[PDB]
């Protein structure tokens, strides 16, 4: 906020009539890229009880994407209709 | 194979889109009704000269090709050219039937050029009415009530309920499981629901459903009604910043079109030239009736169609859709 | 004889011309009205059974109008009858002067006036209302199902909407008919406040439909519709014109009445939306 | 088809397309040159020529 | 960033492949408006030396 | 998938991108148009 | 200033905005362009 009265002062703008770029949006976009270069170059630690206790990547385990016979509902249903005719043919067997 | 068959097939062997059959009276006034609205003129309107019999095979591709050693070995045996899942329709009458007070008549007599803007008007009237009769309509029952059923979803055997009852495992209305027949009723599209947005849907939907044959063509369309075309395209406009993404419309990789009366939740991926109607050659039967018992002037007029989609696994419907969030 | 002034009226302006006037026969009946209705078609079982019976057709629910009469007075002072008699153009320039301010008139009291009250004054009602009933008060007035109020609505930041384009959205989604909602005629007209950058046809195209913008509106409004579902319904034969020449006064007179009535034919294709602010929080 | 008119014409266009389709389907698929070529085992057509999907992952 | 790792997820965009804006510019807005909101409703205190 | 014949305008690798109708969509191939050949 | 005859395509109150040669800078009026007249 007082970044922002100072730089609503008229012997401010460096720029001229052209490009006369608000001050709001001026100190919004210095402090997002000052920001986003935080973001960027920081990585996420894991000493934490709530974030070390269960969670981190997606999952821990054999079965992720190998088989997913199902995985989207409609071919999902699909399999199954082809499962229960395999099931209904195999009847006549034991 | 026939007399006038075997004829023009002899002679075949020493605007190629719509079909006609001779100048009659029925047909010119179905060409003049198509004419009118535009959703009519994307579509087949096919004149037919029995009451039973089969269909018409349009827009149906597959692989024919082969290869065999004929040189001492098994022969060559061709592959059928025109053989649907299942092909046999059954065309019958519907008939609708008005009447003008004796009042609004002497009114509109005096202003000149009225019996062409009737015309007009009851042109525009059956062919709106032919399109929402045909996307709705259950099932036909004699005797049907304009009570309880105002959306005339009983007049006759609908495009819909033909997936519905001719051809399963074409159409999804629930998410079952091995154990569980009816995890949920419907199909719950949203930020938690089954689905992360309509587009994925139509999208592993056109993947799985339809066939391979098909599923490769340059002729796709995702006919859906008006409620969800807004629902999903609200939340985009409603926004603060690229205004041009309304003027096609486009949802999962596929032009969308609507129209009217479509049922609300429910959608159906399909090319526009495999759905179909057909109709009897003559028996647009029409009679006229001034009795004043009522002091109204009546007309009945009657005519025999049928709708029919050609190929049924050329497209396919998902049915009770709805959109929320779903925590 | 009516019938020729009126057609010279509405040749004049150019938003009459894309409008329809129709002249009426009789005083107070049913409205011309070929607007489309609902389901027609049925089945029935004839053979052995029950009748075939019909359905109606042009279906009335509320079509009553009572054409009323209005009446403009002149006064022209003596001192001036002279002066544009000396500019070479007196009977042009005359002519031409009193029939655009007449149709001006028409247009004004079209998208005004709540009531019909007689002895009207043009001291507190500058715009020139209680001189009848128009179509956005006709609209109010009966069936208010295409008036939007909730409370003002706020087309800002922090309001119910966010733009006017999903204000025209959801206006052409939600009241208006399905079937009449896609029409190459649907167009919208908006006033005077509610402008940014775009009869003046705009260069952009709010919602999907073109807008365009005509010599009068009130306030802060805007109206979605086609440009033949309203029309004004004139008596055939009651266009009565005088002429005066007074000195008691030194002045010139002129007294001129006829009958006339608004009235929008289907009322089904058309919303109309009030009381929109642009203002955020 | 013969009731109608111009019949010759939509069968002679019909059958053009599909041979048109099927050059194609073949193109970007097929891997042998078997002498049966079943079409209940090989959807598209894997069993009719080589490719040039095929040439390429066999010469170089 | 661990609304970003969040929102990257491919379960988690309610838009379809139109106007799937990234979650960085969608995290960005939401922090301005929140920011905006609180720098305009305050005011300046004189309580510092 | 990853997206007659229709050409895409924006261009993935500063080419422009194609699709024919038939194509095993897990592959895809760089190069021109009349490099490929039927001879009947 | 505050900004033959040129004028300014942005309207600053939803009006167009113009500027005559010779004009008291600090000063404005808003009327039509009929209604001032010169009488010989």
């Amino acid at each position: 906020h007082l970044s922002i009265l100072v730089q609503e002062n008229p012997l401010a703008n460096t720029t001229g009539h052209q490009g006369y770029v608000a001050p709001e949006k001026a100190v919004m976009q210095q402090v997002k890229s000052s920001l986003e270069q935080k973001i960027k170059q920081m990585q996420i630690s894991l000493t934490g009880e709530p974030v070390l206790r269960l969670t981190g990547l997606s999952a821990a385990t054999l079965p992720h994407m190998d088989y997913e016979v199902a995985g989207t509902p409609a071919q999902r249903k699909v399999w199954q209709d082809k499962i229960d005719q395999q099931g209904a043919e195999l009847k006549a067997r034991g | 194979m026939r007399q006038e068959t075997r004829f023009k097939f002899n002679a075949y062997l020493s605007v190629s889109k719509k079909f006609t059959v001779e100048p009659s009276v029925t047909q010119t006034l179905m060409n003049t009704m198509q004419e009118s609205s535009d959703f009519l003129t994307r579509i087949n309107i096919v004149p037919v000269s029995e009451m039973k019999g089969e269909k018409i095979g349009i827009g149906v591709t597959g692989s024919i090709a082969s290869t065999t050693d004929t040189a001492g070995g098994t022969e060559r045996q061709p592959k059928d050219f025109s053989k649907l899942a299942s092909n046999k329709y059954e065309c019958d009458q519907i008939n609708f039937d008005f009447y003008i007070r004796y009042k609004t008549l002497d009114l509109w007599a005096r202003y000149q050029d009225f019996q062409l803007r009737i015309r007009n008007a009851i042109i525009k009237r059956q062919s709106l009415d032919f399109i929402m009769a045909g996307f709705n309509g259950v099932k036909r029952a004699e005797t049907s009530d304009r009570s309880s059923n105002p959306m005339l979803q009983d007049v006759a055997v609908g495009w819909l309920q033909k997936y519905r009852n001719e051809a399963p495992a074409r159409v999804m209305s629930k998410v079952t499981d091995e154990e569980g027949r009816t995890t949920s009723e419907v199909i719950r599209v949203g930020k938690g629901g089954d689905y992360a947005s309509l587009d994925a849907l139509v999208m592993d939907a056109t993947n799985n459903l339809i066939e391979p044959w098909y599923q490769e063509d340059p002729d796709l369309v995702v006919i859906v009604g008006r409620q969800l075309l807004a629902d999903k395209y609200f939340p985009i406009v409603n926004k603060e910043q690229a205004d041009v993404i309304i003027s096609q419309k486009r949802i999962g990789n596929l032009p969308a079109v609507r129209v009217p009366y479509f049922p609300a939740d429910a959608m159906l991926i399909t090319k526009l030239e495999n759905l179909s109607i057909y109709y009897m050659d003559d028996s647009h039967r029409r009679v006229i009736e001034e009795n004043p018992k009522l002091d109204r002037v009546e007309n009945y007029e009657s005519m025999n169609i049928d709708y029919v989609v050609e190929d049924y696994a050329a497209g396919c419907l998902v049915e009770k859709i709805k959109v929320g969030d779903f925590s």
